[PDB]
């Protein structure tokens, strides 16, 4: 059993890595509202000059 | 290594390539008199050594009125200053004239600074070709192009993106007569052809655009986003690419159906593009829509052969399998049933790029369509009846005879239309 | 990556002995100290490896931040103001923004792209139903 | 070993069974992590019963939920001792029941009720000796009256040997909040009488009472409710997973009071149950248990039991005694209140002890028993059904989805002959 | 997963709605703007994938007043620009005009962005609809908004807030024409309709909110209200929670019989608010008081087929019970001789929230009631009996004749209304 946990001692470690992979996609969703707040307000202002 | 040729012959391909290499420049980051500031771009341009880079266009015309405005205008340190090729007599709207008169002493000029940018470039994909077909240097100058390249090269593919006159909204008046001649010439020397009728896009630039008063520069951007978009697969970075040698092999099912038109979406101006998320879902459906077609004709009343289409931007190729069934499993939508698989799908990852003083709003996701589909045999149809209610009564046939055009040469192309015709019609049945 | 993943099968062939000879326990306290043993195996792997009411959330919007929208059309004076566009002219102060919030969060059921459905071949096993010995 | 599986559905079912998994995971001392951290080996030498082990040493109940709507689920996910349950036991449908029977029954349900069946059958291959079924439902609403139903249905025909108990909510004519309750508690006991081995009902207007009488609370609530109701059900199983003097299990349970096939209707009730203040001034002793048994206030249902006369009851003591006293104090009070007791089966009074008194008290008991007055809320219920069926109020939905006025006849019948040969032993002599 | 697509037709329905909107900004905490400074929102609104949401509601008019008034205001910037379909020339209180000459110029734009819509939302519960009967547009529109609807859609709930004219207060003089084809078209297509005429909204407020001059603005924000109390179960987490599906299912004895009326309780003025307690004990009798009911109506005079009544705050379910109890006790307020049990009890946890600039105080309790009774034949009756007045003379019948409308359209409604009246009678009998 001692040698056994050291086994599933793993998978959690496997499953931290996960969850911090979801949150780099969480960082991707980023992108596209970055990209929308300060830009796209811009494009609106062209037709206004 | 890879690059390909682009040809501008007339006012209409002038005005459209001066849209479509100011849309390129701007894309690749060049300067308008071609310095980089501070090895894709090897597609379209070619440097100089150090510095500069000179791109792989030629311009031709006869009235030297456009061209001047060119070599004076914002471009005039781009391109190479002996390919801008001018002459002193226009051809006037006739054919004749463009093809056995005053075209003969300026071909030879074209197929040498062809045949020298030829030997410039190592892989030589294919041509491109923009004209008028409605004029008469356009269809005269484009026809005598086409042929002599033809025997002069073999199989290297040619593109051409020709702009056919408008079912009821045209200038000419003789446009009929010179429409069905070159599309004689064109018929056995283009591979690939794309249908622009004006009429169509001056529809989408109402619909979507909210312009009320369109304009000329407005059609030639919209023409250059299908250009960029086409194009894009060979110079940057994608999940699934497609060369120009993989569009003539799952377009064309015979020889002589090459004749496709295109469309592109999403088109939305940004004063109301950001109401909405713009998902792939939807972009997918819209280039379906009828209304949003690129050539005055109606995709509903005949059967499609096989549609291309190419996603640039950050799609899931998953998302795109998932809408592709739903437009499968649309009622309104019918395939040929020789075709039982009809979609060639690329995908790419850069996004669509946006030029400053345009209409356009810049999204996440485009998807640019090119269909070839039974229902191109009725713009042939409509086309057909006007010559034959001019040719009836012979209106303007002296003005072609008279510049060394034979009277026989006006029959032989109206019976080649009608085997077109003919053709489709046998090829849309079922078995 | 762990190293005691690598240990391998015919490695148990003869290896030392865990146990010296000159402390050999009675067979008295190997009786007596079987509780411990069967309580270290049962709880072994769960200390190591293993280890009301409701409540309101604040409200998405701060007092300090509502930037309120100045209208697209130029009025000139109060004689002009209509009855239809009252609505909105007050930004909300302190005192009315509500104090509790209970929303609904469906971040858990906005996944199981759907239901499953065994598509498998048996491998039961049969346990038997009276004192498994006779099973197989 | 002898393991049972829990299988809840509807939103008061899902109700009722996060708070019995929080009061058995109290009783085996887990964390809401899957941890233990109990202090007693008698608390894990039969965990498996109600327990999977799972990779680490964390264990997870073995129950499914059903449902319609993600609400119910979305919210006991994000409640406390939520992180227990696994996500693949999660099934649910997307559009509702919307409180009708034959939209629970054969539409939606109909459909749904593969994966919940491939669930189902999955927990009991994985057993080792499957010992029953245990059910959580209301009567009153729809996704529960219905796939309740027809679960059991094809559960029983799956597996005709083994033991299947319901704990039923049914409507009370006091406290009514569905105006179409007696339409789908009629179809609803048409089909439990004839596939439930065990079912015990409850009135959520006598849990008030209990609440307002014997506990003397100011404001109750459906915790509260819930809470009973998962003592009175850890009560019947509690000999299961501990040792005692007597253990006895459901099957054994059922044979001692069951006398024939159809009487298996059931009421239930729970003691001690002290209000806050008066705890030092009474005696905990078998007497007052036993007073508070067999009192009728106690009770979980409407139902007054000396308004009939018991067939068979059943008592369950937890903690240390000795079994003279109880025997004397049931022999006793049986003697003397012979007038409310069936006279053709002597000696009707079954005993239980368990060793293991729930945790801050030294003595507790559920008491189980089987009395002819339970027609009382049969009675009602039919009235109720017939005066707003007479009319045909409420029955084009009923109607639109394959269901005939037919069902409703047999059901009603169904019902009627129910009554009438339960009371027939109300007024039976030999 | 959950959503309701709000339609706005008629000028009535557009002023409703915008006080409707504002409320819903408000308690979710959306600016204005559209941009927020977990997920409740998504019953009426959606995100656009970034920042900015929008609503789920479409704007129909055909006159350019009001709907220009929107795109001007504060809230110009939360709509999309396109689902305000506005039309050019008015009904003018000509039910034929809205429902013959000129409302079918409109319903195909409407239709195809109510499809728009519908695309977007996966677990549609069903549509709210507002229109004021005594207009053309209201009622012509309306009309032909539920009939296209109920055959492209089918078994989706639908539910109608309609404000009918008032017994003896009203402005137009043609009303009394108009509002019986409204009841004959959505009589057969309507699954619930409510009804909220406007001189008993007049009597509440100068009773109870000390309001001696009450306009529009003050009536609609009490809708406003009681339409957040009835979808309040679907956002907000409650002990007993209640979905749209669930009103039809309990509240409908007949499928003839949906017409019903609302009460709301309490509604005090924040300067006498807090004299007395406002317990659940005493707010639910104001919700059955019978001069309190939002329609002119006497529920004395008939019986009860079923009461749906809904809580928000901080109820305790004990206590409703008791009270529900104390009704039925009650000998005044009798009920249908088939109906034992009568009451549909919901309850939720959010409290109801205050506007700045309202009227209504701040409180921590309140009940929206909405019940079914024999009574509401009385309106039908006094409608009934002007229409017989004004159509005994031929009295404006040419201006409906004149629009594509025939003579004998009257007479199928007036044996509808004598249908209706004759079905509401046999019901109400006892056993
Ligand atoms: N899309 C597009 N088409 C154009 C533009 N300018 C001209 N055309 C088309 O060109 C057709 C006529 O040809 P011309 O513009 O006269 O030029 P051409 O074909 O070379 O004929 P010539 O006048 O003899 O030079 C018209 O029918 C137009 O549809 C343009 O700026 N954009
Ligand atoms: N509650 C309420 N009722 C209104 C409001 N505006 C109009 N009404 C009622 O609507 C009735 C007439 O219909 P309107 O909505 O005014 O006119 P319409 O529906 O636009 O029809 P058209 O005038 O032909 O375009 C009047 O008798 C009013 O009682 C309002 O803002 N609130
Ligand atoms: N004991 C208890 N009963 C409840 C609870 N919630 C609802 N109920 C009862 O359940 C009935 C409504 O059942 P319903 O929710 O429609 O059942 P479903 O259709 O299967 O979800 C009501 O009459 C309530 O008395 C709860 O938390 N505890
Ligand atoms: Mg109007």
């Amino acid at each position: 059993q001692t040698k056994k946990v050291e086994a599933e001692l793993e998978e959690n470690i496997l499953r931290k890595c996960e969850e911090e992979k979801r949150y780099e996609a969480e960082k991707e969703r980023i992108l596209n509202e970055q990209r929308m707040q300060g830009r796209f307000v811009l494009q609106q202002q062209m037709l206004e000059k | 290594m890879r690059e390909v040729i682009s040809i501008h012959v007339g006012q209409g391909g002038i005005q459209v390539g001066n849209a479509c290499w100011e849309l390129f420049c701007l894309e690749h980051g060049i300067q308008p008199d071609g310095q980089m500031p501070s090895d894709a771009f090897n597609t379209f341009f070619s440097e100089t050594g150090a510095g500069k880079h000179v791109p792989r266009a030629v311009f031709l015309d006869l009235e030297p009125t456009v061209i001047d405005e060119v070599r004076t205008g914002t471009y005039r340190q781009l391109f190479h200053p002996e390919q801008l090729i001018s002459g002193k007599e226009d051809a006037a709207n006739n054919f004749a004239r463009g093809h056995y008169t005053i075209g003969k002493e300026i071909v030879d000029l074209c197929l040498d600074r062809i045949r020298k940018l030829a030997d410039n470039c190592t892989g030589l994909q294919g041509f491109l070709v923009f004209n008028s077909v409605g004029g008469g240097t356009g269809s005269g100058l484009g026809s005598l192009l086409l042929e002599r390249l033809s025997v002069d090269y073999g199989k290297k593919s040619k593109l051409g993106f020709t702009i056919y006159p408008s079912p009821q909204v045209s200038t000419a008046v003789v446009e009929p007569y010179n429409s069905i001649l070159s599309t004689h010439s064109l018929l056995e020397h283009t591979d690939v052809a794309v249908m622009l009728d004006n009429e169509a896009i001056y529809d989408i630039c109402r619909r979507n655009l909210d312009i009320e008063r369109p304009t000329y520069t407005n059609l030639n951007r919209l023409i250059a986003q299908v250009i960029s978009s086409l194009t894009a697969s060979l110079r940057f970075d994608g999940a699934l690419n497609v060369d120009i040698t993989e569009f003539q092999t799952n377009l064309v099912p015979y020889p002589r159906i090459h004749f496709m038109l295109s469309s592109y979406a999403p088109i939305i101006s940004a004063e109301k593009a950001y109401h909405e998320q713009l998902s792939v879902a939807e972009i997918t459906n819209s280039a379906f829509e009828p209304a949003n077609m690129m050539a005055k004709c109606d995709p509903r009343h005949g059967k499609y052969m096989a549609c291309s289409m190419m996603y640039r931007g950050d799609v899931v190729p998953k998302d795109v399998n998932a809408s592709i069934a739903t437009i499968k499993t649309k009622r309104t939508i019918q395939f040929v049933d020789w075709c039982p698989t009809g979609f060639k799908v690329g995908i790419n990852y850069q996004p669509p790029t946006v030029v400053p003083g345009g209409d356009l709003a810049k999204v996440m996701r485009a998807v640019c369509m090119i269909s070839n589909s039974t229902a191109i045999a009725e713009v042939f149809s409509r086309l057909d009846h006007k010559f034959d209610l001019m040719y009836a009564k012979r209106a303007f046939v002296h003005w072609y005879v008279g510049e060394g055009m034979e009277e026989g040469e006006f029959s032989e192309a109206r019976e080649d239309l009608a085997a077109l015709e003919k053709d489709y019609e046998e090829v849309g049945i079922e078995t | 990556g762990c190293k005691a993943m690598y240990q391998t099968t015919n490695n148990d062939y003869g290896q030392p002995f865990l146990q010296d000879n000159k402390t050999v326990p009675t067979y008295n306290e190997l009786v007596e100290a079987q509780t411990e043993v069967t309580r270290a195996e049962k709880q072994l792997k769960n200390k190591t490896v293993a280890t009301n009411v409701i409540v309101p959330k604040k409200f998405p919007l701060k007092e300090d931040s509502y930037k309120a929208p100045e209208p697209g059309l130029k009025i000139g004076n109060p004689l002009y103001m209509t009855a239809n566009r009252e609505y909105g002219m007050l930004k909300p102060t302190a005192f009315e923004i509500p104090n509790r919030f209970y929303p609904k969060d469906n971040t858990y059921s906005k996944s199981f792209p759907g239901m499953h459905k065994f598509d498998g071949l048996n491998t039961n096993i049969t346990f038997s139903k009276v004192h498994r010995a006779l099973d197989e | 070993m002898r393991e049972i599986v829990h299988i809840q559905g509807g939103q008061c079912g899902n109700q009722i069974g996060a708070k019995f998994w929080e009061v058995i995971s109290d009783e085996h001392g887990i964390d809401p992590t899957g941890t233990y951290h109990g202090d007693s080996d008698l608390q894990l030498e039969r965990i498996n019963v109600y327990y999977n082990e799972a990779t680490g040493g964390r264990y997870v109940p073995r129950a499914i939920l059903m449902d319609l709507e993600p609400g119910t689920m979305d919210s006991v996910r994000a409640g406390p001792f939520g992180q227990l349950f696994r996500p693949d036991n999660f099934v649910f449908g997307q559009t509702g029941a919307g409180n009708n029977w034959a939209k629970g029954h054969y539409t939606e349900g109909a459909e749904l009720i593969d994966s919940v069946l491939d669930v189902v059958r999955k927990e009991a291959e994985g057993c080792d000796c499957l010992q029953g079924f245990q059910i959580t439902h209301s009567l009153g609403g729809g996704t529960g009256s219905g796939m309740g139903t027809l679960l059991i249905s094809k559960v029983r025909e799956e597996y005709p040997d083994r033991i299947m108990e319901t704990f039923s909510v049914v409507p009370s004519p006091k406290v009514s909040d569905t105006v179409v309750e007696p339409y789908n508690a009629t179809l609803s006991v048409h089909q439990l009488v004839e596939n439930a081995d065990e079912c015990m009902v409850i009135d959520n207007e006598a849990l008030y009472d209990i609440c307002f009488r014997t506990l003397k609370l100011t404001t109750p609530t459906y915790g509260d409710l819930n809470h009973l109701v998962s003592a009175a059900m850890s009560g019947v199983t509690c000999c299961l997973r501990f040792p005692g003097q007597l253990n006895s299990d459901l099957r054994k349970l059922a044979v001692n009071l069951i006398p024939f096939p159809r009487l298996h209707f059931f009421m239930i009730g729970f003691a001690p149950l002290t209000s806050r203040g008066s705890q030092q001034y009474r005696a905990l002793t078998v007497p007052e248990l036993t007073q508070q048994m067999f009192d009728a206030k106690n009770m979980m249902c409407a139902a007054d039991p000396r308004h009939g006369r018991y067939l068979t009851a059943s008592a369950l003591f937890r903690g240390r005694m000795s079994t003279k006293e109880v025997d004397e104090q049931m022999l006793n009070v049986q003697n003397k209140n012979s007038s409310y007791f069936v006279e053709w089966i002597p000696n009707n009074i079954k005993s239980s002890i368990c060793d293991i008194p729930p945790k801050g008290l030294k003595m507790a008991v559920t008491f189980v028993g089987n009395s002819t007055a339970i027609q009382e809320m049969f009675k009602r219920v039919a009235e109720q059904f017939t005066a707003m069926f007479r009319r045909k109020a409420f029955l084009h939905w009923y109607t639109g989805e394959g269901m005939d006025e037919m069902e409703f006849t047999e059901a009603e019948s169904n019902m009627n002959d129910l009554v009438s040969e339960y009371q027939q032993y109300q007024d039976a002599t030999a």
